[PDB]
Parts: C-alpha cells; structure tokens; sequence
C-alpha cells in the first residue's frame, strides 16, 4: 500500500540540529483521513513519542520535547520531517517515521527504516586490541576460553575475527556499551581446547570499516601461565 | 502521563505452547491498548489495536483481551517465527502517546549454571591510564543474573556495568559481562578484587576473588 | 434530464481554502470568506473568523 | 443485495423545516427529489437507512437512524410520506424511499422514534404528474387504453448507478463538556474525543475516557468525535474531511428506471348529429379531455381545445 524511507545525517553534535526526512512512496500526503508521526526508542528501553502531523492543519508534541520539536511536511517532494535543536547526548535513540492508514486514531500501523542518532564524542578515533589471555582459572573442564577486546573506537559496529579471519565458528561477541567519555568497547572471546594455543599463534584480527583501520594483535596464554 | 507496566519483564516459554502476557495501566484507558511486536533488525510491527481484533496480515494466534487497567495478550501456540519484544500501548489520553518497557520472548531451554572467570587488567590497560575489570559468566541460562563487585570491602555507587548477550553461538544459551572501570589511582591503591555472582541455576551466590 | 452532483463543501477554518479547475461538463467552483457554520452539537470549529 | 450498507451509518443532516417551521438538525432529511418516471412514482432519498436495523442485519420491519453520535433503531411502521395527503410507500431501501404522491407543493417525510417522537422534515417540492395521453385522468380506469411510460420498479438489485460513501467528519459536541468552579470535564461515553483549548494549559489533545482541565471556562474550548468507525454518504449537507474525498465506500441505488405501460381512460362516446357541411358534437367528459380536429387536405389548420364540462362545438 503505503511505504515510508527515512533519512539524515545519522551522527550529529551537541547543541546540533537534527533533521530527518521521511519520504513516502505508493501514495501521497493529501489522501486518507489519517496521522503521521515519529517514534525514537533508546538502546535497551521502551518507545518513546517525539510527535505527530494531522493533515487538518494541527500538530500534536510531546511536552517534554514541545520545545525543541518541529514538525513539518513537503507535498510537492511528499514527505514530511522532524526537526529537534539542541540535542543532547541524552537523545541517543533509533528513530523511525511511522503512520496509521486506517480508522484516524493515535496509533501506528506503518513504518520505515529508523536510523540511530547518536550525539556525542567523535567517530575519528581508531580501535584499539587487547587481549584477554586464557588461564587455568579460564578452562571450562579441558577447554578454555580466550578473547579479545576492542576499546577506544568509534562509530560502530566494529568486525572481530581470529586468524586473519579462517576461524569464525565458535566465536561469542557482547553488545557493545557506551562509556560515560564518549569511549566505547566491545568483547569478543572463543573457546578452543588449551592444545592449539601453543602451537598456532593466535590473532585477533579488528577491522573498523568507517576509519578503514585494520589491526592484527598477539592473543597468547598469559606470562603468568607460561613456563619462562 | 499515564503508565504501563508489562509482566513479566521477561519470558522463556517453548515453541508450540500457550504464552500470556500482562499489561497493567497507571489509569483507566476503557480498550485504549495496542500490543505490538518487535525484532532485531526490524522495525516494531503491530499486532492489536484497542486490545481486540487484529491488523491486517496478523494471523489469529494473537488474541488481545482485558479492559480498564489491565490487559492481556494470549498466544495459542508459538511458532518457531513468533519470538520477539512485545509491548503494550495506551491511547486513552495522550499527547504524549506511551509504550510498554517490553517484555522479552524466549524459548524455555535445560538449566545452566553461569561459569564465572575474571580477567583482571593487564599492563597493555594499565598504560592506557584507565583500570577494567572484567567478569565473564558463560554458558547459562536463563539469561538474567546478578552481579556485584567488592574492592577492599569498600561501599561502591556507580563504578559497575553489565550487558547481555543474544543465543550463545554454540550451546543455544546465553552469557553475560561485567566490567569495574576505576582510574588508574584507585586501581593502584587498592589490590584484591571480588565478582560475586547470583544466579537460579546456583545453589548459592558463588564469589571469586584475585589479588593484583 | 440532468442532474447536479454536488460533493460535500470542504469548510477550512483557521484557514484559506482554495479549489482546481477541472474538466467535468459544467463545473464551478468557489470559496466564501467569513463563515460560522454549526452543526446539530454547536459550532463546528473553535476559530470565529 | 442488502448486504452493501455493513459499514455504513445514518447521519444528521440540517432541514430547512422540522414541522413546528423552524429549521433544526433532524435524523432524516431530504437530499433529493427524483421524479424521471411518468407515472408520478418519486424517489426520495433521505438520510435514514430503512430495510438495516443496528447490529448489521437485514431486516425489513425495522429502520436505523443516527441520534446522538451512534445509531439507533426504530419501527418501519412509523414512516409516513406526505405532500398534502398521506402517500402510499411502494418500497424501501437504505436511504431511499419509492412512494406514489398526490399532486401538492411540499414533501415530508417523517417517523416515530424509539422514545414515541415524531421526526419530520418538509422540503418544498412542486409535484405535478406529467398527463400520459389526452386525458388529465386521477386514477387508472377499469376499461381503456394503454400508452408507454417509465416508473421505478421494485427490484433492489445493483443498477451501475452509484453513490459515495466516506469517511464522516469530526462531529462537534457542546454536551460534552461540564464546568465545575473553574474546571471543564470532558466526558466521552465510548468514543475517541479531540479537545482545543485557550485556556489553562492550552495544548490541545485526545481522550478515550474522561478528564478534566483546570482554570478553563466552557466557553474557550471545543471538541469533538473524531474516531468513526463507519462511513457515511458523502451529502451537501455534511462538512467534508479535506480537500480530497475518502471514497472508500459505494452504494448501488435501487429502484432504477424502467419501461413500462399505463393505463389511460377513453372518454364516452359523445352524440353526433350532422348538419350542411356541419358536425354537431355534444361530449360529456369525466375529466378535462382534449379534443382535436384538422382537415385532411393540404391545409391541416390544426384545432385543440381542453373540454372540461359538458360541452356542444360545431365544427
């Protein structure tokens, strides 16, 4: 019936304006009584209401957001987009651009490709590999489990393998959490019998696309573990 | 504003049985209820609206009840597609239009019990002037545990963080991280560290510590 | 024998409204500034003027 | 079939005349007055929907009509016609009426309600059968002739001819708000409500149940229905939503127009007697009969006249 594609610039600073333009395709504004919106969702939380277009003429806002928050729609392009100022590293959030084709009531029925606005730190900074040995205290019963972690990079995701990339199976990665210095750092560990860690030399292999930064760090069993 | 809160936060059932879910409102919204699923990588998908009927496209496995503050969602029988973040909605009085936290769908797998490691920073981060402690539990399930640290048996506030993992690559299961992240000062003046764990698959509370 | 189609008037309050030529056998069209139209439960929109 | 109006409700629409000579919001009124046929059937249109009872089931002793925001029903045998005697109701459907009037220059139409009120509304309407013949006749004859001429018959099956269906617009409601020392409580009785306000906090917004609005006064707010699940028929008597139609429903119109006999009276024989290149006829109609006479030759010299009482022309 109807679709909705989203875009904008996706990164952006404190105390930058954010814009995002959510066109629509297979219809037209002037059609159907019916709302348009946005909704944005943070990382790990519920949904929450930026606002929403009624084609009579009126615009709906969430108070908290009311003041900082525009709505506006383009016919003769046919779409419509949101506008919020100042943002804040607190509005870090996947948006989407969302309608209700049928029966004109508050909710949401339709939807696009929601893109993630981050707002703080920089995306210019280069990974950095470190490597999280295997010990006896790390042996699951004669097999043991030995990683990597990626600190100090940015923007994500960032791509781990071991061995130039020839051994993908076995390998366990953690959601990635942002640090309160705008730093982020992802683990990524595999379990291999103790046997093989001596005799192939084992590397953690981070690639950051964005930067084009590739990185092949020494993972071996810690000093304190080895017979020197 | 009006409030909803979903039960349980989250849920392991089987594919093939019968699932429920409760929503329950701050105030009064008459049927004002939409119950509405979500996927990785997918945008959320609407499954009832006004807690009755359903969307077009949305099979009749779904079935949405209850009325004033609470409201339920029923699922005759999960298919192996049917896995996903649930949330309710309430369009009683808006704006601002609210959303359920989400309650997480699981498949109900055997008991494991969390294997705890501890990696403690080595000199490649202790050069990089900060200090992170790591605490590894691997190989249980279900996916919710408790974790707490203990340096030098000193009170801590805001100094620990934790995520979650999705279905483990190998044993279907799920595993799970903590980090203590101190400045290099702090991690100096102190020497043995302690991760305490909790879990349902564990008789009691299992603490490892390690001296620096 | 001819009969007139007559779709509902549009009543833009807040507002200008504005209408298209169109091609239909004897089409007309206009707009009337300064109306309060009511309907059976009182006045159909806030905006007086 | 009548299983086309499953998503369709009657409306309010303004008359001109609700019996008592005041114009005011009535559950039925008139939209149009069809008269093509030639045997004065009339097709009136109102905003009723007769044959459909509520809860969506075809039924012929009962009629649903909006009251207040939600239909209602109500007993077909309330339904009266009239233009100056009361009309003979051939057929019903929706919202349309096939009646047979007698000659007059008003049309009302009207019912009883469910609380045993009488509804009405009067459109002035110069009804005049057109005369099929040469007889201004006032009722069909037992012994006479028969001409060609269009009625309405009675099958209600789709015709091609075709009627919107759209989405209503937001139904305003002064009943819904109650003031209380300042405070405007909105009440909503199961339907979705829009509220505007200039007062207090002056954002505006939707209910689904009641609330209330500090510091506000009645007067310096509106709302309305907004959430209608059912559409109505898109008439010149109801605002519309913007500045396309919804469309999103049609109605056959029944009753269409078809191709018939009448039957005419044939006036008594009149007595002719004869004189020198004279005819003497003395005629006796019933009824003002025309009579007409032209010569054969190449001179027609064409003569009509419309004889009403007994009457002796020489020719």
């Amino acid at each position: 019936q109807v679709q909705l594609q989203e875009s904008g610039p996706g990164l952006v600073k404190p105390s930058e304006t954010l814009s995002l333009t959510c066109t629509v395709s297979g219809g037209s504004i002037g059609s159907s009584s019916y709302y348009w919106g946005w909704i944005r969702q943070p990382p790990g939380k519920g949904l929450q209401w930026i606002g929403s277009f009624h084609y009579s003429g009126t615009t709906y806002y969430n108070p908290s957001l009311k003041s900082r928050v525009t709505i506006s729609v383009d016919t003769s392009k046919n779409h419509f987009s949101l506008k919020l100022s100042s943002v804040t590293a607190a509005d870090t959030a996947v948006y989407y651009c969302a309608s209700r084709q049928n029966w004109n009531d508050g909710y949401f029925d339709y939807w696009g490709q929601g893109t993630l606005v981050t707002v703080s730190s920089a995306s210019t900074k280069g990974p950095s590999v470190f490597p999280l040995a295997p010990s006896s205290k790390s042996t699951s019963g004669g097999t043991a489990a030995l990683g990597c972690l990626v600190k100090d990079y940015f923007p994500e995701p960032v791509t781990v393998s071991w061995n130039s990339g020839a051994l993908t199976s076995g390998v366990h990665t953690f959601p990635a959490v942002l640090q309160s210095s705008g730093l982020y750092s992802l683990s990524s560990v595999v379990t291999v019998p103790s046997s093989s860690l001596g005799t192939q030399t084992y590397i953690c292999n981070v690639n950051h696309k964005p930067s084009n930064t590739k990185v092949d760090k020494r993972v071996e069993p810690k000093s304190c573990d080895k017979t020197h | 504003d009006i409030q909803m809160t979903q039960s349980p936060a989250t849920l392991s059932l089987s594919p093939g049985e019968r699932a429920t879910l409760f929503c329950r409102a701050s105030q009064s919204v008459s049927s004002s209820l939409a119950w509405y699923q979500q996927k990785p990588g997918q945008a959320p998908r609407l499954l009832i609206y006004d807690a009755s009927n359903r969307a077009t496209g949305i099979p009749a496995r779904f079935s949405g009840s209850g009325s004033g503050t609470d409201f339920t969602l029923t699922i005759s029988s999960l298919e192996p597609e049917d896995f996903a973040v649930y949330y309710c909605q309430q369009r009683g009085n808006w704006p601002p239009i609210t959303f359920g936290q989400g309650t997480r769908l699981d498949t109900k797998r055997t008991v494991a019990a969390p294997s705890v490691f501890i990696f403690p920073p080595s000199d490649e981060q202790l050069k990089s002037g900060t200090a992170s402690v790591v605490c590894l539990l691997n190989n249980f399930y279900p996916r919710e545990a408790k974790v707490q640290w203990k340096v030098d048996n000193a009170l801590q506030s805001g100094n620990s963080q934790e995520s979650v993992t999705e279905q483990d690559s190998k044993d279907s299961t799920y595993s799970l991280s903590s980090t203590l992240t101190l400045s290099k000062a702090d991690y100096e003046k102190h020497k043995v560290y302690a991760c305490e764990v909790t879990h349902q698959g564990l008789s009691s509370p299992v603490t490892k510590s390690f001296n620096r | 024998e001819y009969k007139t189609v007559i779709p509902s008037p549009y009543v833009k309050c807040c507002g200008t409204a504005e209408c298209k030529d169109k091609n239909l056998p004897d089409y007309s069209c206009k707009v009337f500034t300064g109306v309060y139209p009511f309907m059976w439960g009182g006045a159909y929109c806030f905006c007086d003027a | 079939n009548f299983n086309v109006y499953k998503a369709t409700r009657p409306y309010l629409a303004h008359c001109p005349d609700c019996g008592e000579g005041h114009s005011c919001h009535s559950p039925v009124a008139l939209e149009r007055i069809r008269n093509e046929a030639t045997d004065g059937t009339l097709k009136i249109q109102v905003s009723l929907q007769i044959g459909i009872k509520t809860d969506d089931s075809h039924d012929w002793t009962k009629l649903r009509y909006m009251d207040n925001h939600m239909p209602a029903d109500a007993e077909r045998a309330g339904l009266f016609v009239r233009t100056s005697a009361p009309c003979t109701i051939t057929g019903t459907m929706g919202h349309f009426i096939l009646a047979r009037c007698p000659k007059g220059e008003t049309l009302t139409v009207g019912f009883t309600d469910s609380r045993k009120i009488s509804h009405s509304c009067t459109h002035p309407f110069h009804h005049d059968p057109p005369v099929i013949g040469r007889e201004k006749f006032h009722s069909r004859p037992q012994h006479g002739k028969e001409l060609p001429c269009s009625t309405y018959v009675q099958s209600t099956a789709a015709t091609t001819e075709e009627i919107e269906v759209h989405m209503p617009p937001d139904t305003p409601d002064r009943t819904l708000m109650s003031q209380q020392s300042g405070n405007v409580k909105i009440t909503v009785n199961g339907q979705t409500v829009r509220y505007k306000c200039n007062c207090g906090g002056s954002n505006e917004g939707l209910t689904t149940t009641d609330k209330v609005i500090n510091n506000c006064k009645v007067d310096q707010c509106h709302a309305a229905v907004t959430n209608h699940k059912k559409w109505q028929y898109n008439s010149p008597l109801v605002p519309r939503n913007a500045e396309l139609g919804d469309r999103k429903g049609k109605i056959h119109i029944p009753f269409p127009l078809a191709n018939v006999t009448c039957r005419v009276p044939k006036a008594r024989n009149p007595t002719v007697t004869y004189g020198k290149n004279q005819v003497i006829m003395l005629l006796y109609p019933d009824h003002p009969t025309l009579l007409s006479y032209r010569n054969m030759g190449e001179e027609p010299n064409y003569q009509e006249e419309w004889v009403m009482h007994k009457k002796e022309v020489v020719l």
